[PDB]
């Protein structure tokens, strides 16, 4: 109903080449730039001034390497994406109280930091496997909310 | 932008809705909470059960917000200005959502407006509450 | 997708007061006047030129009555939505070549119409039962799309 | 709104495109038909296939206006009303899809501008290709 299996292929191999903790900091800086109203959920977090801030907060860096972390380990379970990400669903939407909409946006912005870290081997196809990616891991967070 | 048209057919069916603005406020956000569930992580702070004192609260604040809109429909990015500053650096609601209240808000007034809500006066005011929302976003980056 | 029993029971006692063919093409003369860009899938019904000439369009109405009448019969399979209009989302992908985004906007038009039409019976509760379905009809009609 | 920064970020990021404007325009045409494919439903009678003259084309124009965009961004409605006047009245393209269109071509320029796609000109580009969808959609209704 998703990816195909060339697309799955496409979507483990580029990410063994991904240096997780990295990709996670700048996707989660980048959010927090490009989408400030996401700031909202890290105040505790201390500087956000400006752009240089937000991408150099050690707190920003740590968070980005907590998500993208949890994210990489999904990968493993393409095929049981919603069961994966189930508690962290009641988690998100129990707890912390996160707004689905950011997963869909934070989604998009690693797709970006994606193309940015790979140039042209982010291949139009290949693109089009993490897009389905990023959307059914963000279906997935967002299907227990109540 | 709101034409001539659509701001007639606003201040109209705005009219009609008169001192009910802020118990079809507090119905909107009742209709918003339950038919998009995700709405509610903007307040875990409120009791959000039917008949909540904080939802009919809120709803009236919102409804009053919007009748200010109508009363300067020619000039409303001014009139709506702290609210927007209130969006956009406090409160920082993901912009899809004020879409999802928009449409609440319509249901709202068509389930109370059987006379007025026609379809150009539908037309004019979900042009009228998406303009609301762009200018409720406009500061948020 | 998933609705509870109490919503499928609002949604049937409510849909057993609906004429079919009057809401139907209320409905679609509706998204015409407040989509206006939907009116380029009907490119040969003739005045739509103005809300009365929408509203008051024959072909429309008799349009509305089939797409309502389909919806109507999905009523009775709402746990299997995606194979019930497996085939019409062919067609409308296919033949048609209609952006299924627009199903969404039909969909909350017709919301519209049922609060309109049923005024305080279109409880907030019973809306919310069929925010449920539409969307679930408009992901279903957009499923096999490609 | 455009702040001056993000005009001079636009200026910049875009002025780097330059002569590859129809290569990066076709080929986020093709990174949305493949993401995107509901979006292929406003071209079908297109030749959609990989490297085609038809898809070349029409990056090409597309990247064009966004030159135009860029080289008049003080004053987008102005330089744009052509253009809005097609897609509100002739090819009326729902607007949901110029988000699509425009994540296609923030990737598009992200994968060709290592040096240049910083975190604050992402955010700029982003607010751009917004402001240029919005006036694209501006004369819909
Ligand atoms: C791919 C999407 C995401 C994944 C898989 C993910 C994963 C996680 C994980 C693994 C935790 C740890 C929770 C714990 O320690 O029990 C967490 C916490 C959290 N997440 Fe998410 N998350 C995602 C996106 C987001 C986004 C977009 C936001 C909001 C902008 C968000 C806000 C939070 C917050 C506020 C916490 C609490 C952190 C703390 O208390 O220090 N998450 N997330
Ligand atoms: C028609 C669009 C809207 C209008 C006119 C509006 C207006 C307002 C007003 C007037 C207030 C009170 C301001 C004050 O106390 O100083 C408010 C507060 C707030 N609004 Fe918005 N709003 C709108 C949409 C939204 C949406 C879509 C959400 C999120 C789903 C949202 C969430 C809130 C929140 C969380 C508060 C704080 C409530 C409290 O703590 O009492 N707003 N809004
Ligand atoms: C609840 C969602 C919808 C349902 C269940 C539905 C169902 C149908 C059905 C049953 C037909 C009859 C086909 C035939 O007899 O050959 C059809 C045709 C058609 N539909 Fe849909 N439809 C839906 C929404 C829409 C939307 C929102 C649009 C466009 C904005 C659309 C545009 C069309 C067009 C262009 C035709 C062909 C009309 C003609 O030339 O006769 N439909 N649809
Ligand atoms: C950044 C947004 C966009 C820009 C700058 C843009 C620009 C243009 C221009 C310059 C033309 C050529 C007009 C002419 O021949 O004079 C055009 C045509 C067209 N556009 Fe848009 N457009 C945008 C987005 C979209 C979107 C999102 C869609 C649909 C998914 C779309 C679908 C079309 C179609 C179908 C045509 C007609 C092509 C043909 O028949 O040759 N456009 N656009």
């Amino acid at each position: 109903v998703h990816l195909t299996p060339e697309e799955k292929s496409a979507v483990t191999a580029l990410w063994g080449k991904v240096n997780v903790d990295e990709v996670g900091g700048e996707a989660l800086g980048r959010l927090l730039v490009v989408y400030p109203w996401t700031q909202r959920f890290f105040e505790s977090f201390g500087d956000l001034s400006t752009p240089d801030a937000v991408m150099g907060n050690p707190k920003v860096k740590a968070h980005g390497k907590k998500v993208l972390g949890a994210f990489s380990d999904g990968l493993a379970h393409l095929d049981n994406l919603k069961g994966t990400f189930a508690t962290l669903s009641e988690l998100h939407c129990d707890k912390l109280h996160v707004d689905p909409e950011n997963f869909r946006l934070l989604g998009n912005v690693l797709v970006c930091v994606l193309a940015h870290h790979f140039g042209k081997e982010f291949t139009p196809p290949v693109q089009a496997a993490y897009q389905k990616v990023v959307a059914g891991v963000a279906n997935a967070l967002a299907h227990k909310y109540h | 932008v709101l034409s001539p048209a659509d701001k007639t057919n606003v201040k109209a069916a705005w009219g009609k809705v008169g001192a009910h603005a802020g118990e079809y406020g507090a119905e909107a956000l009742e209709r918003m909470f339950l038919s998009f569930p995700t709405t509610k992580t903007y307040f875990p702070h409120f009791d959000l059960s039917h008949g909540s004192a904080q939802v009919k609260g809120h709803g009236k604040k919102v409804a009053d917000a919007l009748t200010n809109a109508v009363a300067h429909v020619d000039d409303m990015p001014n009139a709506l200005s702290a609210l927007s500053d209130l969006h956009a650096h406090k409160l920082r609601v993901a912009p899809v959502n004020f879409k999802l209240l928009s449409h609440c808000l319509l249901v709202t007034l068509a389930a109370h407006l059987p006379a007025e809500f026609t379809p150009a006066v539908h037309a004019s005011l979900d042009k009228f509450l998406a303009s609301v929302s762009t200018v409720l976003t406009s500061k948020y980056r």
